[PDB]
């Protein structure tokens, strides 16, 4: 409603989000 | 009976058919109007139980263009009443007092347990159902949806229980992967900011 | 530094989108959902639950 | 940088066990201060302790 | 097998350092603890209750 149509950052807990992305490349 | 098995859905649908001044009720009597004048020629969306009733009438809509528009005659009877089955959906898609349409649910779910007797021991007792797919698929469908319907009807049910059950079953898949990534695969303590520096 | 000055007080929201927005809240999310979906198996639990 | 500065082994365990002993059983000041408390001279050997 | 070996080195030193060395249950222990004695021998310098 009042919020936008837009993502939440993932790093400001944990680093380990950052793991998909060299094992996927 | 064989092929009056035929003649036991046409009596579940005659049992349907058991069951004022503003246009819902004038257009349930044209489709009941219809369905006389059909069986002696040929011879909302916001609820889960209107999600059954609408596609009751989807269904048995395809199953009268199916049949009737494309004792052999019992194969036209019993595809005559699918009309009177989308009348009763009908006119529940409305359920307007909840009492004009209490008796036709009754009558609804009792013709449904009784061709859910009927069609459901019919491949059992002799007769055969795979052979016209077209023709002998609809009545089992309505039945199979008008039984799903004495079960969402009975019980209250309606999209609040579904959404809670869905995540009650993410909820626990969730404490289930929580569970596997902090014993297996990397601890919370370590993953997460230590705090307090 | 008064051209630095004067594009500072123009820009004012693409440096904020380009410092905070741009890859942890639009890339970032999008990046590691598609790779999360290229990785683990076509399973229920692995495809929407887990993540 | 954030991940090296970062509490250890000793810092974290100081900080669940000092948070139980002088911040979760020491809501015994409440029960003491019902019951009885002078407090201030209650350091040392006052032996009310 | 990566993320593994990590988690069976921490559990084999938390065996030791934790479970066997120093303990922490919950709920009513007063009977075994003499810490509260030096507990109460400093409130004074702990935040002004409240």
């Amino acid at each position: 409603n009042s919020l936008y149509f837009v993502f939440t950052q993932l790093n400001q807990k944990t680093f380990l989000s950052y793991w998909l992305l060299p094992v996927a490349g | 009976p064989w092929s009056s098995v035929l003649l036991g859905c046409v009596a579940a649908t005659y049992l349907r058919a058991a069951g004022l001044l503003c246009w819902r009720h004038q257009r349930l009597a044209l489709t009941a109007a219809a369905y006389g004048m059909v069986a002696v020629l040929t011879q909302s969306v916001s609820t889960v139980a209107g999600l059954l009733l609408t596609t009751t009438i989807v269904v048995s809509l395809y199953g009268l263009f199916a049949a009737v528009f494309a004792a052999a005659g019992l194969r036209r009877l019993a595809a005559g009443g699918l009309l009177l089955t989308a009348a009763a959906s009908h006119g529940l898609f409305d359920f307007p007092n909840p009492t004009i349409y209490s008796l036709l649910n009754l009558g609804f779910v009792a013709a449904a347990v009784l061709q859910s007797y009927f069609l459901y021991i019919a491949p059992a007792w002799g007769v055969n159902v795979n052979w016209d797919t077209a023709l002998w698929g609809p009545m089992y469908g309505t039945a199979f949806l008008g039984l799903v319907y004495g079960l969402v009807a009975l019980t209250k049910f309606d999209w609040s229980s579904v959404v809670d059950a869905v995540l009650r079953v993410a909820c626990w898949f969730a404490e289930l992967t929580m569970w596997f990534w902090d014993t297996f695969v990397w601890k919370f303590s370590w993953s997460e900011k230590t705090r307090r520096a | 530094g008064e051209r630095i000055w004067a594009w500072r007080n123009r820009s004012e929201n693409e440096r904020w989108f380009w410092e905070v927005f741009a890859w942890d809240r639009l890339i970032f999310p999008i990046l590691v959902i598609v790779a999360w979906e290229y990785l683990v198996p076509n399973h229920l639990v692995w495809a929407v639950l887990a993540p | 940088f954030s991940t090296i500065t970062q509490p250890d082994t000793d810092l974290i365990a100081r900080q669940e066990k000092g948070t139980l002993f002088w911040d979760i059983w020491a809501d015994f000041l409440v029960t003491a201060a019902d019951y009885y408390n002078v407090n201030v001279a209650a350091l040392s050997t006052i032996k009310a302790e | 097998r990566y993320t593994v070996p990590f988690m069976v080195i921490s559990g084999l030193f938390w065996m030791i350092h934790t479970w066997i060395l120093d303990p922490l249950p919950n709920k009513f222990r007063r009977q075994e603890f003499i810490r509260y004695r030096r507990e109460m021998l400093h409130v004074a310098s702990k935040l002004n209750f409240r």
